[PDB]
Formats: structure tokens, sequence, C-alpha cells
């Protein structure tokens, strides 16, 4: 089955995905980065503060319908 | 995980990035998990732009108030600073190599702690908080080591070691941190 997921940036922009619950979120990270035209390695995807690994699933992380993934950009100082 | 472009930010006088900051904080918290909680460098930004409801679920599995010490790296766009919270004396402390941005940071965190104490039914933490400037970290003398001082202070406090370091030690500290992230192993 599919799961709807909101991917939200710090400007409050939302990209809505409908992905399989058993699929690696790496595919979603790639799609989001191409959407925004930035390198994937310069973004960080968090679910309730936890870093989302490439090999993670919505199912393994306990995501439910319309849950939110927060995105942050690389920070240097 | 880190890739070499993350670790490369420890070379020479490169500016450290959040992958270095956040993985090093997870090493520290793994060492003393029952005493320390390390918020990643995205917590303060999420708190600031999305309020408590933006970070409320980030403490899903965490009783903050059982810990001894909270470490909160603060990314100030082109600069790294650090908030520490010690729960015994209820002191919110701020370290920045120039003291810039003191008020907003400690107030952001104090407001957050009170809201959390209320939501998690810890009313013994609704009274007594005090803010402070961290005073005797040695002075940073260049334009690039703010992230290194921050991590060094994280490790000294979590592991209860004195800050016996100064600017001249910072190249060796970069090499140590680089080594520790490569091996995933804090050294003594």
């Amino acid at each position: 089955e599919y799961i709807k997921l909101k991917v939200i940036g710090q400007d409050s922009s939302e990209i809505h995905f409908k992905v399989k619950m058993t699929t690696h979120l790496k595919k979603l990270k790639e799609s989001y980065c191409q959407r925004q035209g930035v390198p994937m390695n310069s973004l960080r995807f968090l679910f309730e503060g936890q870093r989302i690994a490439d090999n993670h699933t919505p199912k393994e992380l306990g995501m439910e319908e319309e849950d939110v993934i927060e995105v942050y950009q690389e920070q240097t100082g | 995980m880190l890739d070499m472009d993350d670790l490369a930010t420890l070379d020479g006088q490169n500016w450290l990035n959040d992958q270095v900051i956040n993985m090093y904080g997870e090493l520290i918290m793994d060492a003393v998990p029952d005493k320390v909680h390390f918020f990643n460098s995205f917590f303060h930004r999420q708190l600031v732009t999305k309020g408590y409801n933006g970070v409320k679920r980030w403490t899903k599995k965490v009783d903050l108030f059982k810990k001894s010490l909270l470490l909160i790296p603060i990314h100030l766009e082109v600069h790294w600073s650090l908030i520490t919270v010690t729960l015994s004396n209820r002191i919110i402390s701020f370290y920045d190599s120039q003291g810039i941005h003191f008020k907003f940071c400690v107030e952001n965190i104090r407001k957050y702690l009170l809201t959390e104490a209320r939501e998690k039914n810890r009313p013994e933490f609704l009274q007594g908080w005090q803010t402070a400037v961290t005073k005797c970290i040695p002075q940073q003398k260049n334009d690039s080591d703010c992230g290194v001082f921050v991590l060094q202070y994280c490790k000294c406090l979590a592991l209860e070691q004195p800050f016996q370091f100064s600017q001249e030690d910072m190249p060796r500290v970069r090499k140590r941190i680089y080594k520790e992230l490569c091996e995933c192993r804090l050294m003594d």
C-alpha cells in the first residue's frame, strides 16, 4: 500500500509524495532534491527529529498517512 | 553517516559543518546517555521558525528532566555557538566567542523548557531557571574555529573534564575530532 507524506522546508514550502510504505526513502530524497534543484548531499531529512537514512522505510519509522518530513540545508560556520 | 566531504571541513581552517557537529554530539550522548541529551543543530532553528509545536515530538522517547545536562548547538548562519542547560542548579548558559545573540537564545530555550515542563507534567521545573554567559572558555583568536570550541566544550562538560585547551591547541583538536569520527569512537 501507498502512504502520503508531506516534505516541508524551512520556508514552509511543501512537496507532497505518495510512496510505497516498503520502499527506501532514498528515492524520495533524490526526488525532493531534483525538485528543488540542489545536491542531495546538501539536504538533511528528519522525521520527528530523527535523521532519515537512505535505507529507511515509512513502515520501519512508523509513519502514518500525511505525516511530515522536515528538510534542512547544510549548515557551516 | 559522514562522507569525506563532511570530514574535510575539519581540515586546515575550514568551517565545520552540521554533519561533524551532529555526529560528534551523538558520540558524546552515546557515551553518557543517561546523563546528557544532545539536541541536533536543527532543533533551535525548528523551535525558532515553527515554535514548540514544531519540536514537541522531537522529545518522543526522552525525559529531558531526568538528564543532568542538555547540549544545544546553535547555528547562527555563519557561526557556531552553544547553549548548555544543567538541570541541578537550573542554569541556562550561552557560549559564543563574542557573546553575540545572547538574549534571544537563552530566552528561546527558557521558554521551551517551561512549555515542556508543563506539557510533560514536570511542574518542579516551572520555577527557578536562570540565564548566564559562559565566562571562562579560552578566547577564540581566528575566524574559523567556532565549531571546534563548541565541540570541545560539549565533550568537556558531558564527560566532566576541565577545559584545559586554548587556541594553540585547536589544530590538534581538529585532528582528534577527525580521528574520533573516523573510528566512531570518542577517545579519553
